[PDB]
């Protein structure tokens, strides 16, 4: 049959958000609500095409858009939020309910800066 | 490092077996007026010792079994499925963190009549593979408890894992909204093991045709076996406070309560007489079954009328 | 109290699910790079190794649609160490 | 992995226990004897009875085996669906029950 | 196909062939029908999770359980055999030849 | 080596199976049942059917075998045998012979000789398992399935409880 | 119909409790206020992808941000 | 046994067939076989003896050993199609391994080798039910498969199912494997015309479960199990001798009788698609099922065996057995060739 | 009295306690001085192996915060 | 005979399990969804004896998913070539072939 269709390598390159799973775990529900736009423009194309390689220029607006929510919580809040993801990042099942208070810290300086 | 996280394990459970046989034997000397074992060691401390090393040199039985085979593998089955009953259970983090662990041991249970099956027929009296016989229908009988019971409580917890279960019982012991579930499970677990008042097994046995080496091996497995059913009950209904950040405030809470339940097995070992064979066959198929049956169907419609359908995860 | 407790934990059930959903998209793109690079690579070593071959087309797919078919196992670490390949087909399942 | 190794470990112990425990007293010497029992050399009699609690047994096994996957099947959203189906199998296990017993098969093994 | 369906369909016709070629004993016969209900049993699970077809699941425990309940009905006749010859032996079993 | 596992777990279970087609005696060939059984539990355990392996052990190891070991032991008490073991040995070992020299062959059907790891997915399922939800909606979907299954166990305890009466 | 109720509740105790537990365990998930409360929960518990739709213009039931006032709502989950 | 338990029994069976008739799904075909032979096994067992022990056992393994290699056939089916759908089926070894699985259902050689054993072994309600319900499900199933049997195959075993039931019942005294060799050269009949037209293959089933039923019927009210039992008859009641007679005239494909309604609609079925040679051997084959037939009626019906003396007793008694159907069963197994494009309501 | 037993009750206390005690602080050890990852869901073992890649040493207890972006 | 009870009464009692490409618990689709979709979608009401010969290409499309023939044969032939130029010397695995290069997300 026929060729099959790849991109370049070129193509592929993007700036990686090179974060943990725990750090995206205590960042979720802020990133949820903030990169809501490019994040659902990206999974409706990536539902509605079928297909990764018609998805990969709104992906990159994806990865687009949660550096620039991590820089922002870089330049203000990184302690209170590092100080909430080190905690998150102790348990083994990552439980959001051992970790309230840093929790509650984070999102004070958050609702109070951002 | 794994290697040494599974010796860790294995060792220490052997010296608890070797030290349950004197906790066993003081225990019902002062249930019964008298004093146990007290003369060997310092309070006795060197009398399993003592008891391991002479029957490691008593001479073998010598006997001509029916297989050379079915002989060797029985012990060797019923350590191997002993000690393996251990590996799942959270206390307060498990060896091999699987997410079936109650389904684990209890299919694990389960295959360990095959050492009471394998090591009756071995022998060649007819008499001890009868009470080999008998052994393997009280124990397959039991195993349908031990299953509904398991079923039922985990109706409560949400999924198979061992250390969910801890996370469930955060606010209250699970004996209290189970509690005869948890009856029916103390005696269900006391039937399985062959202990008092269900030892029809010292009435012919089925293991009186081995060796002193190997039948120190089936009683070793057998108390491997009982520890690990105590610990498994403290677990099930009795779980304690975890801390991630002390897990040592789990390891001696649920340690404390698995030492008073296996003493609560000595303490009712010396208490009763003994079950006939029929006499416990009417208490399983005429009595815990109907009610396990019930109490089923209640902790099947009892998260559904009051909203208290646990999590899976 | 079964009644309260495994009230409070089907909220925090919901509260986690909410974190993988919000996390999700981001997953998806890396994971969609992930294999778009995977097979550019096994696609170019295919070009590199697959020469001598009379009559062979390089990257010629087994299916007579069009479609974007879901890459296979073999068809990503096919070509790749035996520990990559282990860590990745029988990771989840041999993890303790 | 870490399962297979441990189950590795506990067969090559449970193994090299068993082979100390018929091995260790064959370096005694002792003697030898002749060394020639309720029953003497009757073949066993077959008691149907053992056989009748073993099949009731693996019946209601296989009746448990159906009953296992409840704890997953309360998450769904077919709940009046599935509160009548696990009401229903855990009644005909009763009726099973009830069945063995009335026709006299617990008896004896009650 | 797949390098383990190899084994799996092997393993099924060496139970069928013994099942097929009985010897002496009717618990032999017995056993080498389970294994090939193992065999099946094995083979529809390897097809159902690699295909994840995920409703057929609960396929394989009713391909065990009616099998497993089979299994029950045909140790019940061996035990009526052995109550009539005293062994389970299939050469026994010869009177419907006249 | 390693990367063939599956296979490999595959081998032993085609052993076992001539372990007990052979019939050396039915509590050899029960015991040959036990070790195939383990190892087939072995071989559905690697795709990630924890549920099922542990049904194998559950109910039709420790559950049904048991029953047959126990029926057997009550009910019982060559180099015939001997040569079908060879043979079936024999006959599995030049079908991997075959099929690691070829990387191909063709009994029935066409078969790789690949390892079975190549033919998985990419993909990952959430917070469930795949296999563990289909087997829960046995109660949901499969209303007509359990149906019968209860019936056809209700009926197996009233024909086992007929036919061993003997009147 | 209490004479034979105390008759059995004296003779079998043990049937009389497996019955009783078995009849409020088939009638009670009837009676209760909360079984609605069990498929609330049960659909609530988001395991997939909640996979958004494209805005043709006529859907002021369908949010646009996960913020937006209209939509399904789990305050009643949170209160109860 | 128990009435109720017989009742429920009896609709457990009904209940197999029906799950095998009316469900969409492969694993309900197995579930369906499963459940009629675990049920159909007390209905054999119904008398206590060793005989039926033995037929149960032998009924057990082929039955059992048959929806091993269903199963099979249904797996490899999921393998090359990936659905459970019950039609054709989508590679030629599990069209081969389901034709032989239901080919050890039905009892077609050279799978019959059970058929005339458990049907001697087992009571005469009992193989009536053995020998009309039991091939209902199968034949359901080779019904729904058609597009994938191969033709070889299935007229391999017609032609050898005719004429091993031809030349079985020629040697045979039992009236139970009299009519189970007939089973089998039946069963060949109907699977003979299967792909070509299986309208006919239904109204050889329809036919042929009204003249079994009208001779195990008669078999039960007469009480007679061996020919010579069955010789017994003129003396104790002459119209089931008359009865007889019309009935194995009818089953030996002689007209005017219904019996020839089928193999002549088969002929006519055959000749149509080129094949003259087949249904010749078949025709031909057919007559040594007449010859059975002509000696069951010598022996019963156109001559007098001497009879013995407490016959004399059994003449005060009237036949209290419910005949259930009976006059029904032999005028519709007798009467009805002139009513032969009935069979279009089987399309 | 029965206050003898007590000697012989605590050694298997403490043989009990071994075990856990022990594998809690293999857990820790082997883990940059945390729990032990539980991985009973494929999004977990997801999230574990992207840790692993993210790290840049092989080993997922290595965690990268807000110091590794810009 | 197929008495057609479900279509008959409009009961559901196994078309449910029928097909891979059927409703699914919590929508997990099968790794053949589109395939078997195109399948049934070209092969639906034109009757077997028209589905066998004008579906085709979708039907080997389908059963190449399932059983991945095609595939793993092109794969032993590319692994085949690959292991006889390594063993003639004549080609090198890339350094991301040999696992050195800190992979993507
Ligand atoms: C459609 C297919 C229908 C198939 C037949 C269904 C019924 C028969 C099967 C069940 C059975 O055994 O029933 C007993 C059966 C008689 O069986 P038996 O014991 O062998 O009969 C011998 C003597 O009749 C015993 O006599 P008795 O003295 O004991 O009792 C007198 C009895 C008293 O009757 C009653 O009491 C009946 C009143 C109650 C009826 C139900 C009420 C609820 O009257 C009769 O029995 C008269 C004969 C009835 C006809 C029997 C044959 C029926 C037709 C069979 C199919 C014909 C197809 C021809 C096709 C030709 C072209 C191919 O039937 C009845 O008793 C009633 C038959 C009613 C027929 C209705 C037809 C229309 C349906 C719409
Ligand atoms: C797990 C943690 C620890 C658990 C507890 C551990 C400490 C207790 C140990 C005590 C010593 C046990 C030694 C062995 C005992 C063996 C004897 C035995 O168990 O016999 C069982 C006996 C058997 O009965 P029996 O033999 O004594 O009585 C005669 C019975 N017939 C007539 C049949 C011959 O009792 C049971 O089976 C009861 C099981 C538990 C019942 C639970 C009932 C719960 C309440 C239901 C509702 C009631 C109210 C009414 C409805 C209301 C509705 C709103
Ligand atoms: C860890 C749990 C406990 C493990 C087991 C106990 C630990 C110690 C094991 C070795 C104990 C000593 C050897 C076994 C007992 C010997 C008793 C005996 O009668 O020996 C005489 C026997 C033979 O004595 P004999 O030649 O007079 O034979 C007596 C029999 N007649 C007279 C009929 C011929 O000695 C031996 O067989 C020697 C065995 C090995 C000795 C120790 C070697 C080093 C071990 C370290
Ligand atoms: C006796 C049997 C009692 C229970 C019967 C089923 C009760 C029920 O709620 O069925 C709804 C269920 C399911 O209905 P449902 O409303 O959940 O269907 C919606 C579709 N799904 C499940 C995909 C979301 O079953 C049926 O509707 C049909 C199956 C049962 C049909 C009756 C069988 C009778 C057998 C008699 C012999
Ligand atoms: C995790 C915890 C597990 C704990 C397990 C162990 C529990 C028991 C702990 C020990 C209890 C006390 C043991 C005391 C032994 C007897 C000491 C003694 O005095 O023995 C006297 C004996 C003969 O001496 P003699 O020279 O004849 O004296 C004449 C004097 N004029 O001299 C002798 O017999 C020689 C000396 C023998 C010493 C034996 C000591 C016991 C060994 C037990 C093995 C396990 C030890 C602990 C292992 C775990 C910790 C590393
Ligand atoms: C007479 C012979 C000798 C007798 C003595 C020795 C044999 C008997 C005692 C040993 C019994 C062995 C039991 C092995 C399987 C146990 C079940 C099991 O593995 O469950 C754990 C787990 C499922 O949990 P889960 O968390 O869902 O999976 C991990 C994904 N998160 O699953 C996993 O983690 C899967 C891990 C990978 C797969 C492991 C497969 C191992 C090989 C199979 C068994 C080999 C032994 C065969 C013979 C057994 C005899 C009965
Ligand atoms: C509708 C919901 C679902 C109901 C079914 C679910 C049941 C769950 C529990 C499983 C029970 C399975 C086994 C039941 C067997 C019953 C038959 C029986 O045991 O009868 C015999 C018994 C007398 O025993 P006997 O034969 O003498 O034995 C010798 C030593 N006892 O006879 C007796 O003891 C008399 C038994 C009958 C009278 C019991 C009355 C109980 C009343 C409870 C409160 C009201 C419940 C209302 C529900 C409907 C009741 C019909
Ligand atoms: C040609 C068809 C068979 C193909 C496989 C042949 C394998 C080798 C066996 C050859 C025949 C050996 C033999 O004597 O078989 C008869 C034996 C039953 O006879 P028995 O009563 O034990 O001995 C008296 C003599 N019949 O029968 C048996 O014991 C049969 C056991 C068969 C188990 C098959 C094992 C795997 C064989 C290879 C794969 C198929
Ligand atoms: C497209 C096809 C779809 C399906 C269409 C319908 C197919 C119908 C197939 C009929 C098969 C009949 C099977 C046998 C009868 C079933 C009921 C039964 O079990 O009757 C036996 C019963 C047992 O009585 P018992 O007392 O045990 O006997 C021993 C002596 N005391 O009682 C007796 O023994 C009493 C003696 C007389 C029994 C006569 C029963 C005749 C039933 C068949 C009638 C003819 C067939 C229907 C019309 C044609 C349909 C194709």
């Amino acid at each position: 049959p026929g060729i099959v269709e790849l991109p370049s390598l070129e193509d592929l390159k993007v700036q990686e958000v090179k974060v943990s799973s725990s750090v995206l775990k205590a960042a979720a529900h802020h990133y949820g609500a903030q990169c809501d736009k490019p994040n659902k423009e990206f999974m409706l194309c990536r539902w509605e095409e079928k297909d990764p390689r018609r998805c990969l220029e709104e992906g990159k607006l994806v990865n687009q858009c949660a550096l620039e929510f991590f820089r922002q919580i870089k330049r203000h809040c990184a302690e209170p939020f590092t100080e909430y993801w080190t905690c998150i990042d102790y348990s083994g099942l990552q439980l959001f309910r051992r970790c309230r208070k840093e929790q509650a810290q984070f999102d004070k300086c958050v609702l109070d800066k951002l | 490092m794994f290697m040494i996280n599974v010796l860790t394990l294995i060792i220490p459970i052997l010296l608890a077996v070797a030290f349950l046989t004197l906790v066993e034997r003081k225990v019902l000397g002062y249930m019964q007026f008298r004093k146990g074992p007290n003369v060997v060691g310092p309070y006795g401390l060197l009398q399993p010792i003592a008891d391991a090393i002479k029957l490691f040199i008593k001479e073998p039985l010598r006997p001509a079994t029916s297989s050379i085979s079915m002989f060797i593998l029985a012990p060797i089955l019923a350590l191997t499925l002993a000690l393996t009953m251990w590996i799942p259970l959270p206390m307060p983090y498990p060896l091999i963190n699987m997410n079936l662990g109650v389904l684990f041991m209890l299919a694990m249970s389960s295959l360990a009549v095959y050492s009471i099956l394998w090591s009756g027929w071995a022998s060649n009296s007819k008499y001890a593979l009868i009470g080999a016989l008998r052994a393997v229908a009280q124990t397959i009988s039991y195993e349908v408890t031990l299953a509904i019971i398991l079923l039922s409580v985990l109706l409560m917890n949400g999924s198979f894992t061992l250390s969910t279960l801890i996370i469930t019982q955060e606010q209250v012991w699970l004996i209290f909204p189970a509690w005869p579930l948890a009856m029916m499970w103390f005696i269900s677990t006391l039937a399985e093991t062959n202990r008092a008042p269900f030892d029809l097994t010292e009435g012919s046995g089925f293991n009186v045709e081995y060796a002193a080496g190997p039948f120190a091996l089936f009683f070793m497995a057998e108390y491997a076996n009982i520890i690990m059913m105590n610990i498994f009950t403290t677990t099930l209904f009795l779980g304690a406070f975890h801390n991630p950040y002390m897990p040592e405030l789990y390891t001696i809470n649920f340690t404390i309560k698995s030492l008073l339940l296996s003493i609560t097995f000595l303490w009712i070992r010396a208490s009763y007489p003994r079950f006939r064979y029929d006499q416990l066959m009417h208490l399983l198929w005429k009595n815990f079954l109907p009610l396990t049956l019930a109490l089923c169907m209640w902790h099947v419609s009892l998260p559904i009328l009051l909203s208290s359908i646990p999590p899976q995860t | 109290s079964m009644m309260r407790w495994n009230r409070e934990r089907r909220r925090l059930q919901i509260e986690d699910f909410e974190a993988r959903i919000a996390l999700m998209p981001l997953l998806q793109a890396e994971k969609d790079r992930r294999v778009l690079q995977m097979l550019r690579e096994n696609l170019e070593e295919e070009a590199t190794i697959m020469k001598d071959v009379p009559g062979w087309k390089v990257g010629e797919s087994v299916f007579h649609t069009t479609r974007w078919v879901t890459p296979m196992m073999g068809e990503l670490y096919g070509l790749r160490t035996g520990e990559e390949i282990l860590s990745s087909t029988y990771g989840f399942i041999w993890y303790t | 992995m870490n399962l297979m190794i441990t189950l590795l470990t506990n067969f090559t112990l449970a193994t090299l226990l068993v082979t100390i425990a018929f091995w260790l007293p064959q370096l005694n010497v002792y003697s030898e004897k002749t060394s020639p029992d309720p029953m003497g050399s009757a073949r066993l009699p077959f008691s149907m009875k053992f056989f009748l609690v073993a099949i009731t047994f693996l019946l209601f096994d296989l009746e448990i085996a159906l009953l296992l996957p409840l704890p997953w099947a309360s998450q769904t959203t077919n709940l009046n669906t599935m509160l009548t189906m696990a009401l229903l199998l855990i009644f005909l296990l009763a009726v099973s029950l009830a069945y063995e017993w009335t026709q006299k098969g617990l008896e004896w093994t009650e | 196909m797949s390098l383990v369906y190899m084994n799996i369909m092997m393993a099924f016709t060496v139970s069928l062939t013994g099942l097929l070629m009985y010897r002496s004993h009717l618990m032999s016969s017995l056993l080498c029908l389970e294994g090939m209900m193992l065999s099946l049993f094995i083979l529809a699970t390897l097809m159902i999770l690699n295909s994840h077809f995920t409703l057929a699941s609960m396929m394989p425990i009713i391909l065990l359980v009616f099998a497993a309940c089979e299994a029950a009905l045909g140790l019940s006749l061996l035990v009526m055999v052995s109550n009539t010859y005293g062994t389970d032996y299939v050469q026994n079993l010869n009177l419907l030849q006249c | 080596m390693m990367t063939y596992i599956v296979f490999i777990l595959s081998i032993i279970f085609v052993m076992g199976f001539v372990g007990f087609s052979s019939k050396p005696s039915p509590i050899y060939g029960g015991l040959g049942l036990i070790v195939s059984g383990g190892v087939g539990c072995g071989i559905v355990l690697n795709f990630g059917g924890s549920f099922l392996g542990l049904m194998v052990f559950l109910i039709y190891l420790g559950g049904m075998m048991v029953v047959f070991g126990y029926t057997t032991a009550m009910a019982t008490e060559n180099k015939v045998v001997l040569g079908t073991f060879i043979t079936g040995l024999l006959m599995e070992f030049l079908m991997v012979y075959y099929v690691l020299k070829d990387k191909e062959v063709e009994i029935v059907f066409k078969f790789n000789g690949m390892g079975d790891w190549v033919i998985y997915d990419t993909g990952d399922s959430g917070f469930f398992s795949e296999e563990a939800m289909g087997i829960a909606a046995l109660y949901s979907y499969g209303t007509w399935l359990v149906i019968v299954t209860g019936w056809s166990l209700l009926i197996g305890v009233v024909v086992i409880m007929e036919i061993t009466r003997g009147n | 119909v209490a004479a034979f109720l105390k008759n059995v509740w004296a003779k079998e105790p043990v049937l009389v409790a497996s019955f009783a537990i078995a009849g409020l365990a088939v009638i009670l998930p009837t009676l209760s206020p909360y079984t609605k409360y069990s498929l609330m929960i049960n659909r609530a518990t988001p395991y997939n992808y909640p996979v958004p739709l494209r805005d043709d213009g006529n859907m002021p039931d369908v949010p646009s941000h996960p913020q937006d006032p209209q939509g399904p709502s789990l305050e009643w989950l949170k209160r109860l | 046994m128990n009435p109720i338990i017989l009742i429920i029994i009896l609709m457990t069976v009904m209940l197999g067939t029906i799950i095998v008739m009316i469900s969409t799904h492969w694993l309900l075909i197995w579930i369906g076989f499963e459940m009629n032979m675990l049920a159909i096994i007390p209905i054999m067992m119904k008398k206590h003896n060793p005989r039926a022990t033995e037929a149960s056992t032998k009924y057990f393994l082929t039955q059992s050993t048959a929806s091993m290699l269903l199963m099979m056939a249904i797996i490899i089916n999921l393998m090359f199609s990936g659905q459970w759908t019950v039609m054709k089926l989508f590679n030629p070894m599990a069209s081969m391994l389901m034709t032989m699985a239901l080919a050890m259902k039905l009892g077609m050689a050279p799978f019959h080798f059970w058929v005339p054993e458990v049907t001697q072994g087992i009571p005469l309600s009992s193989g009536l039910i053995l020998l009309t319900w039991q091939k209902l499900a199968p034949m359901s199933v080779l019904y729904q498969i058609l597009p994938s049997i191969n033709l070889d195959l299935i007229l391999t075993l017609s032609i050898l199912s005719i004429t091993i039931g031809g030349w079985g019942g020629l040697n045979q005294t039992q009236l139970r494997k009299i009519m189970a060799y007939s089973s089998i050269a039946h069963m060949g009949w109907m699977t003979a015309v299967l792909l070509y037209n299986p309208t006919m293959t239904l109204l050889n089933l329809i036919i042929y479960i009204i003249m079994t039923s009208t001779m195990f019927t008669l078999f039960m009210a007469n009480s007679t199990t061996t020919t010579l039992s069955l010789s017994h008859t003129w003396n104790k009641a002459p119209i089931m001798t008359i009865l007889v007679l019309i009935t194995l005239l009818s089953m030996g494909g002689l007209p005017p009788l219904s019996g020839f309604m089928p193999k002549w609609m088969i002929i006519q079925e055959m000749t149509k698609n080129d094949s003259i040679i087949l249904p010749t051997l078949m025709a031909i084959t057919a007559l040594l099922n007449l010859y059975f037939y002509m000696r069951l009626t010598y022996s019963t019906a156109l001559t007098m065996f001497p009879s013995t003396n407490n016959m004399k007793m059994k003449w005060q008694f009237p036949t209290t057995k419910r005949m259930t159907l009976l006059p029904t069963m032999t005028v519709l197994s007798t009467m009805l060739l002139p009513l032969t494009p009935i069979l279009s309501i089987l399309e | 009295m029965w206050f003898e037993v007590l000697p012989g009750i605590a050694v298997m206390g403490v043989c009990l306690f071994i075990p856990g005690m022990a594998t809690a602080r293999i857990h820790r050890f082997s883990n940059g001085g945390r729990e032990k990852r539980v991985a009973h869901y494929s999004y977990q073992w997801y999230l574990m192996e992207r840790d692993r890649r993210v790290s840049g040493v092989n080993r997922y207890y290595v965690s990268k915060g807000l110091e590794n972006i810009d | 005979p197929f008495f057609d009870v479900q279509k008959k009464l409009g009961v559901d009692l196994d078309h449910w399990m029928t097909i891979q490409s059927a409703e699914q618990p919590h929508r997990i689709p099968a790794r053949c969804h589109a395939f078997e979709k195109e399948w049934i979608e070209c092969a639906h009401g034109i009757g077997s004896i028209r589905a066998e010969k004008e579906c085709k290409i979708e039907f080997e499309d389908f059963r190449e998913c399932l059983l991945r023939q095609k595939t793993m044969k092109r794969l032993n032939a590319i692994k085949r070539q690959r292991d006889k130029l390594i063993k003639e010397g004549k080609y090198t695995p890339p350094p991301h072939h040999s696992g050195q290069e800190d992979l993507r997300p």
